[PDB]
RNA sequence: CAAGGAUAGCACCGGUGAUUGGAGUUAAGUCGUAACAAGGUACCCCUACGAGAACGUGGGGGUGGAUCACC
RNA sequence: UCCACACCGUAAACGAUAGAUACUAGCUGUCGGGGCGAUCCCCUCGGUAGUGAAGUUAACACAUUAAGUAUCUCGCCUGG
RNA sequence: AUUGGGCGUAAAGCAAGCGCAGGCGGAUUGAAAAGUCUGGUGUUAAAGGCAGCUGCUUAACAGUUGUAUGCAUUGGAAAC
RNA sequence: CAGCUAGUUGGUGGGGUAACGGCCUACCAAGGCAAUGACGUGUAGCUAUGCUGAGAAGUAGAAUAGCCACAAUGGGACUG
């Protein structure tokens, strides 16, 4: 079959601290409007460790989005590289 | 200076300010409120009549006029013209302007609009004075 | 060929050349030396093909651990060089990418444009007829 | 037929022991309108006098001119203390687009379509001084061929 | 469930206010002469005290100081 | 004014010149290490001074200890 | 003053230092391809702007055809 | 304008909504955002575009067109 591919973003999570989730960070590097300079931002989206991915602090984690599961919380996790921390 | 330090602290553009403020201030009189609306000539009614001396180099005797706004703000507007019918109460319309002698003077009065009367005995340049056409 | 005095080289490969070459030009001085990176050899290979260098030779140490770069400007018979003026375009911080349709004419074709598009450094002649283009080193004409 | 124009007529004075010197100072340039055009400035108690000087001087230091199809050939800024002056090829048909010192002397110089733009002072001794440099700093596309050894400016 | 009403104490902003402080602008006011020359006690900076006022003096710091002078 | 212990945190706190890096004539002193070996003097590597061309500057002047050719980062300026 | 300015004497180098975060950063090899370049596709409403033409006595004006910019996806390039 | 936030953040069962959802409910936890600027104050309908500029862009969001919000002020609901 044919089906829409989500978008995706890869991140390192930065502190979990509670039930079933993991804040996790994911930088880019836009180009600044006047100056044309890339610019390192930061973002802190927020995910759930539903199963089978536990996904701990400092791992590296691929991250995919969904339909909010409550407010605040739309992305879910996906493959993780890197694993450490 | 950086491109960093632009970044951080982009250039902020130096203000600038009308050379008639109290020409762009309207007030509601319902709810009482100031707002700042653009506006070229505005309805005043005078308090006092009289001279002034020039700054310096010039030496005369020029009329001015305290005038108060239809909104509340009062000043000094220098009557433009050779002899007035102002009587310190009166309506009249002022404009903008600046006399270089009197200090503090920034409004003109448009002659023959309203209840000041124009200039006759004028047939040069009457048209900024108000004065009807010979004929 | 043997040396006797130290050789250092600045941190940015362009302007360090850069100031090199404008020194050099600015005092009549002919051979100069400095450190070698590749940017800095393609680039100076594409000076030489378009003839604004008599000669550029790289060498290496004995324990092949260190190499550096020679090179002589070309003056005439009166003593004038050929270079006119350098300027560097994509500095350190703010780098410079231009597409094809922005790619720059230096002096109305007198000088040369050096553009590292994707096949190393490249004049702007030749980056034109590719339809091509990329990062902007430096302007020479 | 080297024609002349007025570009500044000032009123200089110095002080002596008792009232004030006054001397006329002229700016004159002179162009052939052909590829030959030279500035002189000149002080005399009278203009008659200090435009004759001014002639004489200008004269005495003319400078070559090349032009490529009526206009300059590329981009150049002549710098000359605190007056910069940027002048830029033009097609043919956009005219003089320069104003006061560089219209003069872009105009006796014999050039037809010139962008220009005076970029720092407005003093007309100076922007003269800038505009010389710049079309004097000048490169034909025949010197860039011989010292490049490229092909009379082929590809 | 709830607009609204009553009561109550905090939060921010605005107008005005006897009286009072300084400021700018002012052709021909009064008191001195602090600064510009070695400005007649070289000046200036920080600071403390004192005096109608410019300012005076102590402490430290500078030449953005005059003369001086060497064959 | 001096001493001990606590504050104040300003100066014409000046080279009126932020720090780092690479390159660009020369001449005259002086201070330290090193090479030779009476001193003196010669060479090399650095510190601190004077004179001085290219180069820069509105001019005075700076001029290998830059105010020159360029890069990086920070601080600061926008009429009285 | 990104394109496109300056800080010795004209406004502007903090009194000096130790410095986290940020910005920048020696040489060579391999991988990936986040920046960078390029091909295909979708879209960026119409009107407006520019070029051509028609109709109002020509114009103003009306109509008509062409005309970019950015985003996303997919396929390559590997110099920085 | 340096802290703001207690349905605020998260988990379990159920209810409600065209739909997912602290949208609501009962239980269990203390988290969530914030110097890369939360929160507070002031101001403003946003955009295609108008005017200006060589360009980068500055400025107003006339007419008209897309979207949002309102119908004296503040709430609730029927029909569909
Ligand atoms: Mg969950
Ligand atoms: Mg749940
Ligand atoms: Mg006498
Ligand atoms: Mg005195
Ligand atoms: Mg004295
Ligand atoms: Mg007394
Ligand atoms: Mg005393
Ligand atoms: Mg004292
Ligand atoms: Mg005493
Ligand atoms: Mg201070
Ligand atoms: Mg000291
Ligand atoms: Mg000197
Ligand atoms: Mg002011
Ligand atoms: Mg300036
Ligand atoms: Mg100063
Ligand atoms: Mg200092
Ligand atoms: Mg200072
Ligand atoms: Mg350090
Ligand atoms: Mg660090
Ligand atoms: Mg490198
Ligand atoms: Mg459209
Ligand atoms: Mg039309
Ligand atoms: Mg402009
Ligand atoms: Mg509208
Ligand atoms: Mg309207
Ligand atoms: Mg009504
Ligand atoms: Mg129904």
């Amino acid at each position: 079959m044919k089906r829409n591919q989500r978008k995706v973003l890869i991140g390192i999570v930065k502190s979990t601290k509670n039930a079933k989730t993991a804040t996790v960070q994911v930088e880019s590097r836009f180009k600044h409007p006047l100056y044309h300079k890339s610019v390192v931002r930061h973002k802190k989206y927020q995910a759930h460790n539903e199963g089978e991915v536990l996904a701990k602090d400092g791992d590296k984690v691929q991250i995919v989005e969904t339909r909010p599961l409550s407010a605040t919380k739309r992305f879910r996790i996906a493959k993780i590289i890197e694993r450490a921390k | 200076a950086t491109i960093a330090q632009l970044i951080r602290k982009p250039r902020k553009k130096k203000k600038v300010k009308s050379k008639s403020p109290a020409l762009h201030y309207n007030l509601n009189l319902l709810n009482k409120k100031v707002t700042n609306v653009y506006s070229p000539l505005k309805r005043g009614v005078c308090t006092r009549v009289g001279t002034m001396t020039p700054k310096k180099p010039n030496s005369a005797l020029r009329k001015y006029a305290k005038v108060r706004l239809t909104n509340g703000f009062e000043v000094l507007t220098y009557i433009p013209g050779e002899g007035h019918n102002l009587q310190e109460h009166s309506v009249t319309l002022l404009r903008g302007g600046r006399v270089k002698d009197l200090p503090g003077v920034r409004y003109h009065i448009v002659r023959g609009t309203l209840d000041t009367v124009g200039v006759e005995k004028r047939r040069q340049q009457r048209s900024a004075y108000g004065a009807k056409k010979p004929k | 060929i043997t040396t006797t005095k130290p050789i250092k080289a600045h941190f940015d490969p362009v302007a360090d050349l850069l100031t090199k070459i404008n020194n050099a030009r600015k005092a009549k001085l002919m051979t100069v030396t400095t450190i070698a990176s590749k940017l800095k050899i393609a680039i100076l290979e594409i000076l030489v093909k378009e003839g604004y260098l008599a000669n550029f030779q790289v060498l290496e140490n004995k324990s092949k651990t260190k190499r550096i770069v020679t090179f002589n400007l070309k003056y005439t018979q009166r003593r004038i060089p050929s270079i006119n003026g350098v300027k560097q375009i994509s500095k350190p911080g703010l780098r410079i990418y231009r597409p094809f349709e922005k790619l720059p004419l230096v002096l109305n074709g007198l000088g040369i444009a050096i553009i590292s598009t994707s096949d190393g450094v490249m004049t702007d002649k030749v980056a034109r007829l590719k339809k091509i283009g990329g990062e902007i080193l430096a302007y020479v004409w | 037929e080297f024609e002349e124009r007025i570009v500044k007529l000032k009123r200089i004075s110095k002080t002596t022991k008792g009232g004030r010197n006054m001397r006329f100072s002229v700016l004159v340039v002179v162009g052939n309108r052909k590829g030959k055009i030279g500035y002189g400035i000149a002080k005399a108690l009278e203009v008659p006098n200090a435009i004759k000087k001014a002639i004489k001087a200008a004269h005495n230091s003319l400078h070559t001119i090349e032009i490529h199809k009526g206009s300059i050939y590329h981009e150049v800024i002549g710098r000359s203390g605190a007056s910069r002056v940027l002048l830029k090829p033009a097609p043919q048909g956009t005219g003089i687009i320069a104003g006061g010192a560089i219209r003069a002397i872009i105009e006796l110089a014999g050039y037809s379509d010139i962008y220009t733009k005076n970029l720092g002072r407005n003093t007309p001794i100076n922007m003269i001084h800038a505009t010389m440099d710049g079309i004097l700093k000048q490169l034909s596309p025949r010197r860039v061929a011989i010292l490049r050894n490229k092909n009379l400016n082929e590809l």
